[PDB]
DNA sequence: ATCGATGTATATATCTGACACGTGCCTGGAGACTAGGGAGTAATCCCCTTGGCGGTTAAAACGCGGGGGACAGCGCGTACGTGCGTTTAAGCGGTGCTAGAGCTGTCTACGACCAATTGAGCGGCCTCGGCACCGGGATTCTGAT
DNA sequence: ATCAGAATCCCGGTGCCGAGGCCGCTCAATTGGTCGTAGACAGCTCTAGCACCGCTTAAACGCACGTACGCGCTGTCCCCCGCGTTTTAACCGCCAAGGGGATTACTCCCTAGTCTCCAGGCACGTGTCAGATATATACATCGAT
C-alpha cells in the first residue's frame, strides 16, 4: 500500500542483489523474495518516519525537472551540501526523486 | 320561543362573545369563522385585560389611590416582563417611564 | 423658521432628565432637534397621506396614530 | 555519517526480526539471514528529450518565473559515497 | 510620438490534428508536468526561448512566454518536433498568436483620478481593490493596465501595429493629465 | 342631532376591573388606554390567526388558528395561561349551547 | 457665602423628579407651531384636531426619552457621564435609524 | 396540486427589457418571486387597512396609490405612483 | 379573440394573476378594476429597479448572470431600496465590503 | 438525543462572523458570549417554526415554517419561498 | 523567518469574508444544534435541508449584523477589540436585551 | 534597497450542471351578461378649529464662577494574533428504507345567510367623592466644618 | 460626627369636575331553519429525510511567542452645572366666526357571480454554454532580511 520506488538506493539494489543471489543458490523463490521486499518498503517507512533527526539541505542550479505518476524528479547541477544534526561538501551533480507524503 | 342568552354566560366570559364574533366576521380575516374562534379569542383578551388590571390595580394600592390612571398601567406593564415583551414596541399616553438611574452616575463617598 | 428653536434647551434637558442622563453637552441640543425633526418629518408625512386619503382637510388623532403605527411604534389612549 | 550508520544498523535488525514467520511458512532453516546478514556487513563495508541519487518523500512543490521552493522529507541521500540521513530538506534553484 | 513600446510576452496556440495519450509523453518527455486531480494537461518548457507549452488530450495546445512572433513560431515548432520524436501524428498546422503584451513608461505621474472623471465611459478606478486603471480602448481592441507610477501596459492585440496605434491614440490623453 | 355609536370595550373593561379588583376605580383615559390595548391585541391575533389560515390553505378561523396565534405571540407563560382561559372557556361554551 | 450644590446634585434631583412624573415636557405652543411647519411641506392649509397635535407629542416625547436612555446608556458604555451627539449617532445606527 | 405558481416568467421578462443580455440564477430568481410576493403582500395590507380605516369595502386605485405612498420611500414612491397611474390611463383608454 | 389585461395594460406583470390574488388574499370584499393594474405596474417598477441594479452589478462582476450577491449589491447600495428592503435578509447575500477607518493600517 | 452542540459552533466560525462583520481584533470571551446569543436566537425562531409546523399537523419543519417564523419576527428572509 | 505584522492577515480575512458570499458554520455542527434546540419544543421532529439552510442564513446574517453593531460600539469605547460588553450594549440598544 | 509572499488583470482550454428554450395541456383568466349594493354627490348642520385679546406667572434666556469630568499622554503587562504541527470531524459520494408529505374521494357537520325579535349597550343627565391644590409642620438629604 | 439649610413627605380642609350610576332608545346579537361546501378522514403513492459506511482533506485544535492594545494613573483645562436676575411668551380664560367633519338621501354604475371557451403558463425534457478551475505573464504592496 506504500510507494515501491526505494529498491532504487544503495540499500534496496543491495537487497535485490542479495535476493537474486539466493534465488540462484537455489533454496529460496520470486514469492519469498516480493515479501522480503515488501517488509523492507514497511520498515524503511517506519525507521524514516521515527529514528531520523539530522538537518541536511542542498542548493544549486537546475538542469531538468519533471514531474509523473505523482513523482517529482530534478537534475540539479554545481550544488552545495551541509551537514548538520557542520562539513559542507561541493557536488557537481545530483539527481532528485521524490513521492507524496500522502498515499492514495 | 327560547328566552335569548347570550353567548358570552354561555362561556362564563364577560368580554362580548358575539361582538368579537362580528370582528372576525367584518375584519376581512378569512371567508369563514369557527364557532369557538370569537369564544377563545374574547377569553384570550379577558385574561390579558384581567392581567393589566390586577398589575395597574396593586400600582395604584401602592401609589396609595384608587382610580387606575395611565401612570398605573405605565407601571404594570414595564415592572412585569411578559406584558413588557408583548407591549415592547407600545408606548403609553402620560405614561412616563420607570425609575432607573444607572449606578455609575450615582454620587460616590 | 425658528419654531425648531421653539424646542428649547431647558426641554431637551427636562427629556435627558426623564431618560436618566445626568450630564448633557452643549451639541446636544442642536442633535436633538435634527433628531426631533426627522422624526416628526416621518411621522406627519404619513398622518398627512392617510389624511388626504381621506379627502379630509384636518390631521385627525386617528391618522396620527395610524401613522405611527405604520411606523412600528403603537400608540394608546388616542382611540383606535 | 554515525546517524546513518544506527540508520542502516537498525534497519538490518529489524528486516532479520520480522522475516522469521513469514520466512519458516516455508521453513528451512535460520542460517540463511544469519549468513546474509554477515555478507550484508561485510558489503557494507564499502539532448532536450528523454551514481549520483538521492530519494525521498516530498511535500510541496511552487514555481515563480524560474525558482521553486521544495520541501522534503523521509529520505536517505546517496552522494560522495558516505549515504546520509535527513529529517527536513529543502530544495531550491534557478532554471536558466 | 517620441517612444515605442517594448514588447513583453506572446500567448499563441496551435493544433496538432490528433488525439494525445499525454501519460507516455509525460514519461518520455523532460520538464513535463502532470496532475491528473490538479489540471488535465501536461506542462513543459525549453531552454530557448524561456516559454512554456500546455499539450491537452485533443491535440490543441498553447505557447506562451515568448518575446517575438517568428521565435514563438520556431518554439511551437520546436514542441511539435517534440511530440513527433515521441511518435504522434501530430503535424504542425493552424499557428496564430492569440495576445501579445507591450509595456511603457511616461516617466511622470498621472492625473488619473481626473483621467477617470474626464472619460468615465471607459474608466474603472477603486483604490483598494486594484491600484491601476483598467482602460477600454475600442480602437483598436485593447484594454489597459495603467499606474500613477506610470508604468503603460496593454495588451489584447493580435498584431504589434495594433497596439502601436492604440499607444499613440492613448498618448495625448495621457499626456495632458500630467500630474504635479 | 344624536350621534352615531362609538363601540368600545369599556364596559367590559369595567366588569373585569371590579371582578379583579372590586373597589378600584379606572380613570378615562386609562380606559382609553385598556380600550387600544384590546383593540391592538385583537388585531394582532386576529391577523396571526388570518395568516396562519392562509399558509395552511384553509378558509376558515377556527378555535386551532386563534390558540396558535395565542401561542405565537403572547410571550411563554402569557401565552399558557391564555391558552387555558381560552380552552376552559371553548369547552364550556360547547358544553352549554 | 450662598448655599450651593455640588455639580450633578441638583441633576439627579432633576433625575428623580422628571422620572416620578408623567406631564409633557415640552411646551405645547411651540411644539404646535413645529407641527405645522412641518405639515406645510407636505400639504398646505391643513388643519389639526387637538388630539392628533397631543399623540404627536406623546410620540414624540416618547422616542426622545427613549432615545436618551439608549444614549445615556452608549455613553456609560464609553466610560463617561456626559453625552455627546456621538453617543446620539451610535444608538440611532445601532438601532437601524441611519 | 403538483402545480405550482410563480412570479418567474414575469420577472424575466422585465430582466429581458430592462438588460437584454444578462441571465439570472434559479436562487437569484427565488429572491426576486419571494421580494415581489413580499412587496405585494405589503401594499395589499395596507391597502385593505386603508379600505378598513375609512370605512370602505373595496380596495381600488386610490387605495393602491395611497398605500405605496405609505410604504415606498420617497424617489421609488414618486415613480411607483406615476407608473402605476400611467398603466391605470392606459388600461381604461384601451378599456 | 381575448386579449389579456396585462397587454391592455402594457405591463408584463399579470394583472389577472394580480385580481385572483386580491380577491383571494382577504384584504377586502370587494376589488375595484384598476386596483390590480396599479398594484401590477408597481410591482414591475419595482422588479425593474432590482434587476436594472443587479444587471449593473454583475457586469461590475464581470458577470453575465445575476447571482444572489449581485442582488444584495444592488439592494445596499441603492439607499432607496435599502429603506424598503432593511429588515430583509437575502440569502447567499454577503455584505457590503465595508471596512471601518480606525481599523486601517496608519 | 443530542447533547452539546452549541460547541459545534466553533471559535474560527465565530471568527470569520466576526470577519465578515468587520470585527479587527477580538476578544476570549466574545465566543461563549456569541454562542449564547446564537442560541436564544434559534430558540425563538425555532419555537415559532415548530409552533407553525405544529398548527399544520406534521411532524417536519417545512423551510416555509422557518420562513414564516422569521417574517412573524421582523426578520424577512429572501430565497426559501415566499 | 517572515512574521506578518499583528492584524494584517486579519485585516486580508476581513476583506475576504466580506467579498465572499458562502455560509460560515460548518453545516453538520449546525443541523445537529437546531435539532438539539427543537427536542425541547417537540420530540422526534424532522427537518427539511432547505429548512436548516434557511435557518443557517438568518442565523448566520443576524450574527454578522450583530456584529457590525459590536464593531460600531467597541470603537464608539476607543477601542478596536470587541467584548462581550460590547454585545451586551447593542443587544440592549436594538431592543431585545 | 531588495525581495519574497500575497493579491489582481488579461487570453485560453476543459467540464459540468444549471440555465434557456421547445412542447403538451389544463386550468385559470378573459368575454359576455345580470343584479344589487356600495360609493359618488348634493344638501344641511353643528361643532370644533382657528384667530384674537389680556394678564400673569412660571419658564426661558443670559452671565458667571468653578469644579468635575473629557481627554491626551504615558507605562505596562497580558491577552490575543500569527504561525506551526497535530488531530479530527465535516463533507462528499453512495446505498437503503421508510416515515411522512401530499394528493385524491367521499361524506358530513358546520358556518354563511336570512327573517323576527328583543335586550344589551350606547348616548344623555346628574351627582358626589377622589384627587389636586393650598397651607402648615415633621422628615430626610446635602454641603461644609 | 454634626448642624444650617433646602428639598421633600405627612396631614387636613377645600372644591370641583370627572367617574359612576340611571333612564330611554335602537339596533345588533340571538334563535331558528336551510343549504352548500370546507374540511375531516381514509387510503394510496412516492419523496425526501434519516441512517449508515468509507475516504479525503481541509478545518479545528493545542501551543508558543511576541507585541500592541486595553486599562489604569495623572495633569490639565474647559465647559457644563448651579444659581441669581431679567425678560418673554406659554397658558388660562373668554369670545366669535365659519370650515369642514359628519350625517342623510338618492341614484347609478361597477364589481361579484356565473357560464363558456381557449390559451398562458407551468411541468417536463433537453441542448449547451457561463462559470469554476487552472496556467502563465506583468504589476502593486507589506514587512523582514
Amino acid at each position: 500500500g506504500y510507494y515501491e520506488l526505494y529498491r532504487r538506493s544503495t540499500i534496496g539494489n543491495s537487497l535485490v542483489d542479495a535476493l537474486d543471489t539466493l534465488i540462484s543458490d537455489g533454496r529460496i523463490e520470486a514469492s519469498l523474495a516480493m515479501r522480503v521486499l515488501e517488509t523492507f518498503d514497511k520498515v524503511v517507512a517506519e525507521t524514516l518516519k521515527d529514528n531520523t533527526q539530522s538537518k541536511l539541505t542542498v542548493k544549486g542550479n537546475l538542469d531538468t525537472y519533471g514531474f509523473c505518476d505523482d513523482v517529482w524528479t530534478f537534475i540539479v547541477k554545481n550544488c552545495q551540501v551541509t551537514v548538520e544534526d557542520q562539513s559542507v561538501i561541493s557536488v557537481d551533480k545530483l539527481r532528485i526523486v521524490a513521492c507524496n507524503s500522502k498515499k492514495s | 320561543r327560547a328566552k335569548a342568552k347570550t353567548r358570552s354566560s354561555r362561556a362564563g366570559l364577560q368580554f362580548p362573545v358575539g361582538r368579537v364574533h362580528r370582528l372576525l366576521r367584518k375584519g376581512n380575516y378569512a371567508e369563514r369563522v369557527g364557532a369557538g374562534a370569537p369564544v377563545y379569542l374574547a377569553a384570550v383578551l379577558e385574561y390579558l385585560t384581567a392581567e393589566i388590571l390586577e398589575l395597574a390595580g396593586n400600582a395604584a394600592r401602592d401609589n396609595k389611590k384608587t382610580r387606575i390612571i395611565p401612570r398605573h398601567l405605565q407601571l404594570a406593564v414595564r415592572n412585569d416582563e411578559e406584558l413588557n415583551k408583548l407591549l415592547g414596541r407600545v408606548t403609553i399616553a402620560q405614561g412616563g417611564v420607570l425609575p432607573n438611574i444607572q449606578s455609575v452616575l450615582l454620587p460616590k463617598k | 423658521r425658528d419654531n425648531i428653536q421653539g424646542i428649547t434647551k431647558p426641554a431637551i434637558r427636562r427629556l435627558a432628565r426623564r431618560g436618566g442622563v445626568k450630564r448633557i453637552s452643549g451639541l446636544i441640543y442642536e442633535e436633538t432637534r435634527g433628531v426631533l425633526k426627522v422624526f416628526l418629518e416621518n411621522v406627519i408625512r404619513d398622518a398627512v397621506t392617510y389624511t388626504e386619503h381621506a379627502k379630509r382637510k384636518t390631521v385627525t388623532a386617528m391618522d396620527v396614530v395610524y401613522a405611527l403605527k405604520r411606523q412600528g411604534r403603537t400608540l394608546y389612549g388616542f382611540g383606535g | 555519517n554515525a546517524e546513518a550508520s544506527r540508520v542502516y544498523e537498525i534497519i538490518v535488525e529489524s528486516v532479520v526480526n520480522e522475516v522469521r514467520e513469514d520466512f519458516e511458512n516455508a521453513g528451512i532453516d535460520e542460517q540463511t539471514l544469519q549468513d546474509l546478514k554477515n555478507i550484508w556487513q561485510k558489503k557494507l563495508t564499502e539532448d532536450y528529450l528523454i551514481e549520483n541519487l538521492m530519494l525521498c518523500l516530498y511535500d510541496k512543490v511552487t514555481r515563480t518565473k524560474a525558482r521553486w521552493k521544495c520541501s522534503l522529507k523521509d529520505g536517505v541521500v546517496t552522494i560522495n559515497r558516505n549515504d546520509y540521513t535527513f529529517q527536513k530538506a529543502q530544495v531550491e534553484a534557478e532554471w536558466v | 510620438s517620441g517612444i515605442v513600446p517594448t514588447l513583453q510576452n506572446i500567448v499563441a496556440t496551435v493544433t496538432l490534428g490528433c488525439r494525445l495519450d499525454l501519460k507516455t509523453v509525460a514519461l518520455h518527455a523532460r520538464n513535463a508536468e502532470y496532475n491528473p486531480k490538479r489540471f488535465a494537461a501536461v506542462i513543459m518548457r525549453i531552454r530557448e526561448p524561456k516559454t512554456t507549452a500546455l499539450i491537452f488530450a485533443s491535440g490543441k495546445m498553447v505557447v506562451t512566454g515568448a518575446k517575438s512572433e517568428d521565435d514563438s513560431k520556431l518554439a511551437s515548432r520546436k514542441y511539435a518536433r517534440i511530440i513527433q520524436k515521441i511518435g504522434f501524428a501530430a503535424k504542425f498546422t493552424d499557428f496564430k498568436i492569440q495576445n501579445i503584451v507591450g509595456s511603457c513608461d511616461v516617466k511622470f505621474p498621472i492625473r488619473l483620478e481626473g483621467l477617470a472623471f474626464s472619460h468615465g465611459t471607459f474608466s474603472s478606478y477603486e483604490p483598494e481593490l486594484f491600484p491601476g486603471l483598467i482602460y477600454r480602448m475600442v480602437k483598436p481592441k485593447i484594454v489597459l493596465l495603467i499606474f500613477v507610477s506610470g508604468k503603460i501596459v496593454l495588451t489584447g492585440a493580435k498584431q504589434r501595429e495594433e497596439i502601436y496605434q492604440a499607444f499613440e491614440a492613448i498618448y495625448p490623453v495621457l499626456s495632458e493629465f500630467r500630474k504635479m | 342631532r344624536r350621534k352615531t355609536r362609538k363601540e368600545s370595550y369599556a364596559i367590559y373593561v369595567y366588569k373585569v376591573l371590579k371582578q379583579v379588583h372590586p373597589d378600584t376605580g379606572i380613570s378615562s383615559k386609562a380606559m382609553s388606554i385598556m380600550n387600544s390595548f384590546v383593540n391592538d391585541v385583537f388585531e394582532r391575533i386576529a391577523g396571526e390567526a388570518s395568516r396562519l389560515a392562509h399558509y395552511n390553505k384553509r378558509s376558515t378561523i377556527t378555535s386551532r388558528e386563534i390558540q396558535t396565534a395565542v401561542r405565537l405571540l403572547l410571550p411563554g407563560e402569557l401565552a399558557k395561561h391564555a391558552v387555558s382561559e381560552g380552552t376552559k372557556a371553548v369547552t364550556k361554551y360547547t358544553s352549554a349551547k | 457665602k450662598p448655599h450651593r450644590y455640588r455639580p450633578g446634585t441638583v441633576a439627579l434631583r432633576e433625575i428623580r423628579r422628571y422620572q416620578k412624573s408623567t406631564e409633557l415636557l415640552i411646551r405645547k405652543l411651540p411644539f404646535q407651531r413645529l407641527v405645522r411647519e412641518i405639515a406645510q411641506d407636505f400639504k398646505t392649509d391643513l388643519r389639526f384636531q387637538s388630539s392628533a397635535v397631543m399623540a404627536l407629542q406623546e410620540a414624540s416625547e416618547a422616542y426622545l426619552v427613549a432615545l436618551f436612555e439608549d444614549t445615556n446608556l452608549c455613553a456609560i458604555h464609553a466610560k463617561r457621564v456626559t453625552i455627546m451627539p456621538k453617543d446620539i449617532q451610535l444608538a440611532r445606527r445601532i438601532r437601524g435609524e441611519r
